[PDB]
């Protein structure tokens, strides 16, 4: 057979898991340059709800021309398509925002969720129950374990709807916060009541020990980002000689934190943060400046390629994997996650502006609440549902589904105008000087010496036992690179003299 | 109950805020006679680590003197107080509040000058950056940062600039957020 | 059940595969950054002698511990492994010794291997059939089959163990160029067997269509290569808003073209490589520099991770891989391929040196034969040779398993001493200069006037229609990021001065 | 046949070179009495095009006349003629072969050179640049190249260093590959 061309023969088994895999990621970056260079056009929509219309369409085109659209998986996700763009977050942190407002970060995720999961179930529990017979017998376990995968607020659609607004740094570190923190306390609500679902009496003994779970799923998921940060960190010490190998060991180290941390059933979201805190510090000192410019050049393009993915995902995966539509689930849902969103912010705003120093002005509150987007965790978590334990997924596909759709299109479109119109302040800190960077640690140290003269022990102590800690006992034994005492004015004034004669050298004319 | 609505006036905090502050007072007096001076200062664990902890320690007092009482101790420290919004908008007459952030500079500017001419220098700078760095690193390397920084800010002529640009550059930085303390009750 | 700690629980089976590979390529960096700390170990052996040592060893640590050791697949080969080797290699390519060395890279490797594969094929079979009862029966086609895949130099182990002896520039680009263009006329010495093994009577007419195969699966290839190159520098060239994309062009869309043509059953090999020399003209132009600084820093990681890997993977094949010794055949092919190669080498370099400007020097041809290494493309062809079709490869994988490890070993810890010992030039042109640079074009334009005004038209006239071709027609249609006109002076004036620059600014003191 | 040993020894050719040769000369000369001049070199069609071909119609020539003839052609293309290792090592007495190192470089700096004055300079540099690089690009641009080669190239202090150093700095660059043809037979 094959008369002509003997060799030549069409062999697409191999490849086609490989090349369909191009051919998405390819996609990806044609829309996104394509919906750039469209004028205008980054103005009117969150460039966000473009990638879910086009995924649909193309979802739409794959069906209704005989080809089941692929359905995004649920682990070709937390795997493959999350890692990249939670490492991106945790990686370029602001982190003197965390360590400043770490109260509100901590406290809108750890009681903000832990509320709207139960408030979700509690009130879609009353729906339910007077709804009909098809919304009927779902029960409150079936309903907390919706509660609590629609009441997790996407570490990816927040940031990617909210990277184009430009907000003042302290609410755009509220929303990163809520994220990557939020996900410490959706899977312990997500394995918890899978396991107080079948478990036939509760008791009291059992939710005790969900408590003590959610103490190690947070601390124990740290730990582990911090045990795979003090080897990423110690291994780039010896990396003088091996100039070829830098960015990657920033990657297999954090990346083999965050399934060493899923592995377990700890919060792999949360880990991967906690690597990406504790290996800056230790691997943009050792490693040279081409194979900085390369990881941080390269997360950039990992996590703007991810996001756009998984939202053209949950673009294809609308048309093939929603179905079983009950107006009043849906409707209760939507109503009932916004009002559980606003009145949880509310009463956690109060609480917390007895405590803070900057307090959350309203626009903060509302832009806060009205700010929290679902994405694809909400979807990739209601799709590890099997139909065989919870009877009931036909419909909450089709909720979760619903939601996101609102909180990316009506919660997306409009936050861009809201801003405007609420008049909240944007990104007053676009460029970076020197005399800023030199007086902010003046202040530092200044606060420093006036809360330990007061007694009031706070943020600034924490900060001057971890500095000097790792000034005296770290930093010595762990960079290694000549840089084991060079403070970071020092280092601030490279970066920028680097920066400065390059931008100048390529201003030849 | 002693007075304290006068200091609770002129400082701004409340009333328990006032009963905290003089608690630790009481701890770390040391002695009635010696209410507060330099030496009692000089012998709290932690400030004297820190490289600020001579200017601190004199930038309390208000004059050559090395006594500080309760009610200075206020003065001084009500700088900090964090700034409300609510209760700086509802009346504008003049700044009374010693937490108004024209104020929350001038302590920065009276932090880095050796006497109160008004006048950073580089020789100031150069002063508080050896302080804040360790003193290995190479003096004029100092030095360059020093005169870049003086360069960028100064639009005076004379490299000083000393206050009035000084809040120019730092407005960038929220000042309000950055050095500011909430004293617990 | 799962009393203490209810959520926490081993979830290991969706983690294992992307976690053993992690940890695969931990494994491949932690000996790469070994053997570079451990002192004097890079002169006695030749680094990748012990990737192989290290891959057996921890083979029989697996195994006889109770696991089956990973066999290194065939396709998680040339797609996944490969790639990454063969777009560095095509990529970062003197291209103005190709330019010159074109005639000799282009006949030591279509009628270089064409010879050698037929050369083991006869021999082979006359040793077959003297040979004894478990030698015999294999059968001329069968034998062949053999040659063809033995007598294919791995574009991967000829690069990796000459990149650290650091060879005159023409003989290590004729050693690129053989193993690089060698896939070229193993592909169609493999699928043309193949199907000249079942079909009955062979006829003549077959191998002409055969010839007019080998035309086709090298000019295609190399078309296809380029169509996906001037679509990787018509793609970038639009790139000037979205900055974060630039790492990504030139990969999915070559390695796009690397799989629309392995899909045809093309060679990718040289498509990749005729990709990776059409995109870099117009796509270090109009990208930015510090993508730049990415893909080229990136690309280095790449295929130093990938060798390392496929070299620990003939490692940990070769434990639980090879079988069935048979002496007469194993000694057969040793000696068979070696004399063969060397014949190889001296017939064709008599016929150049007809030709040639440089003449061969004897040092030339015997670093050349002696130096041809075979890698895994030798395994993971004789690994694809299904055990039901030719029921002898339980001895065609004991003779390439004993090969590779002659051709790496022996001719791996050799090559070091030799070319010490036969004092060949060892990389003159370590360093670079702008006069080197300047009086280059200078001589090139030179030439490129005599050789018109003699009449002889030869690599120089072609050099100068081509670049008159596309300074007119393309670089204007295709790069369009200002520099559609600045000459090659320019743009080295300006690599250099930022480099020098960055290198005085890093050095503060 | 014509007498062709002279020159295949004075050049260092073949016999079939030098008949290919002769056979390219009679199909450009166009004219027995115009053998060779700047106007026969001129209308060939590609050379013009390129940027060094008034150099090369100009550099064949020995001197001031505008005829050349077939010897001529010969003696000035067999400095191209690659360089070849046994027949060079075979007897070492002087420098006769037109094709030595030496003068594939001398040939260059004579190309450079607007007069045979041996002086390279940044007006000579400029010019060939300006002939390379096209019209568009800034000038002073490529004086900083020119000047840039200059400062790096010039170990004589005039800045000039015309061919002593020249050598020196193209050792690095293989010649022997570079510069040389093949003439085919
Ligand atoms: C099974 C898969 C559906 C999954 C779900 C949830 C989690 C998790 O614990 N935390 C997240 N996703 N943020 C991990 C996974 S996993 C181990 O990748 O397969
Ligand atoms: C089937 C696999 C075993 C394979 C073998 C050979 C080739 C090839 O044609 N050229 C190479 N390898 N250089 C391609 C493949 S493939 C399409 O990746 O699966």
């Amino acid at each position: 057979p094959r008369k002509a061309f003997p060799v030549l023969g069409i062999d697409y088994t191999h490849v086609r898991t490989p090349f369909e895999i191009s051919l998405w990621i390819l996609l990806a970056c044609l829309m996104k340059i394509g919906f750039h260079v469209i004028p205008t056009i980054s103005s009117i929509v969150p460039e966000s709800c473009l990638l879910i219309v086009v995924g649909l369409l193309v979802g739409g085109l794959i069906k209704g021309v005989g080809e089941t659209p692929p359905f995004l998986q649920s682990d070709v996700f937390f795997l493959f398509l999350l890692p990249p763009i939670i490492l991106d977050a945790g990686y370029f942190l602001p982190l003197r925002q965390f360590t400043e407002n770490l109260g509100t970060i901590l406290i809108f995720a750890v009681v903000g969720t832990l509320w709207n999961a139960f408030f979700l179930g509690g009130l879609m529990y009353a729906v339910c129950l007077v709804g009909g017979e098809q919304i009927n017998n779902i029960g409150l376990l079936d309903n907390l374990l919706f509660g609590s995968i629609i009441s997790a607020v996407d570490p990816v659609a927040v940031l990617a709807v909210f990277e184009e607004i430009h907000i003042n740094e302290l609410l755009h570190i509220l929303v990163f916060g809520e994220s990557l923190l939020n996900d410490a306390v959706t899977v312990v609500l997500y394995h918890l009541f899978e396991e107080f679902a079948n478990y036939e009496h509760v008791g009291i003994v059992d939710i005790f020990l969900g408590f003590l779970s959610f103490f190690v799923v947070a601390l124990g998921g740290v730990l582990v980002g911090v045990v795979y940060g003090v080897i990423a960190a110690f291994t780039s010490r010896f990396t003088s000689h091996i100039r070829v190998i830098e960015p990657l060991f920033v990657f297999l180290y954090s990346y083999m934190a965050y399934l060493s941390a899923e592995l377990f059933h700890l919060s792999g979201i949360m880990a991967l943060i906690a690597s990406g805190v504790v290996m800056r510090p230790y691997v943009e000192a050792n490693i040279s400046h081409k194979s900085h410019t390369t990881i941080k050049y390269f997360l950039k393009m990992w996590s703007s390629v991810s996001e756009t993915l998984i939202f053209i995902f949950l673009g294809v995966s609308t048309v093939a994997g929603s179905h079983h539509w009950n107006w009043t689930f849906v409707i209760s849902t939507l109503l009932f996650c916004l009002i559980a969103r606003v009145l949880g912010v509310l009463g956690l705003t109060w609480f917390i502006n007895k405590f803070r120093i900057v307090k959350l002005t309203p626009k903060d509150q509302f832009i806060i609440a009205y700010g929290g987007l679902r994405g694809a965790i909400a979807f990739s978590l209601g799709y590890l549902l099997d139909k065989k334990h919870f009877p009931m997924c036909d419909l909450f596909l089709t909720a979760i589904i619903t939601v996101i759709f609102f909180t990316v299109f009506v919660q997306g479109m409009t936050i861009r105008p809201l801003v405007d119109l609420l008049a909240v302040k944007k990104k007053q800190e676009t460029k970076r000087s020197i005399n800023e960077e030199i007086h902010t640690q003046f202040l530092d140290h200044l606060l420093t010496g006036i809360e330990d003269i007061c007694g009031h022990y706070g943020h600034h102590h924490w900060k001057d036992k971890l500095n000097r800690f790792n000034k005296k006992y770290v930093k010595k034994c762990l960079i290694a690179g000549e840089r084991s005492k060079e403070p970071q004015l020092i280092a601030f004034y490279h970066k920028m003299e680097m920066k400065q004669a390059i931008e100048l050298v390529e201003s030849g004319g | 109950d002693e007075e304290l609505e006068e200091i609770k006036k002129e400082t701004g905090f409340s009333h328990s805020q006032i009963t905290r502050l003089y608690s630790r007072f009481t701890s770390l007096d040391k002695g009635e006679n010696g209410t507060l001076s330099r030496e009692d200062f000089q012998r709290i664990p932690e400030l004297a680590i820190n490289p600020l902890g001579d200017r601190i320690i004199n930038a309390f007092f208000p004059e050559g003197e090395d006594q500080v009482n309760f009610r200075g101790f206020m003065r001084t420290l009500a700088h900090f107080r964090p700034i409300e919004d609510n209760e700086k908008s509802k009346d504008v007459n003049g700044p009374e509040p010693l937490n108004s952030r024209s104020n929350k500079l001038h302590f920065a500017f009276r932090l880095y000058d050796l006497d109160k001419d008004e006048k950073i220098s580089r020789d100031e700078l150069l002063q508080v950056l050896r302080m804040m760095v360790g003193v290995n690193i190479s003096d004029e390397q100092l030095g360059s940062i020093a005169d870049r920084t003086i360069q960028e800010a100064d639009q005076d002529g004379d490299s000083a600039a000393s206050f009035t640009e000084f809040v120019k550059v730092l407005e960038k930085v929220d000042v309000e957020q950055k050095m500011s303390i909430r004293f617990l009750h």
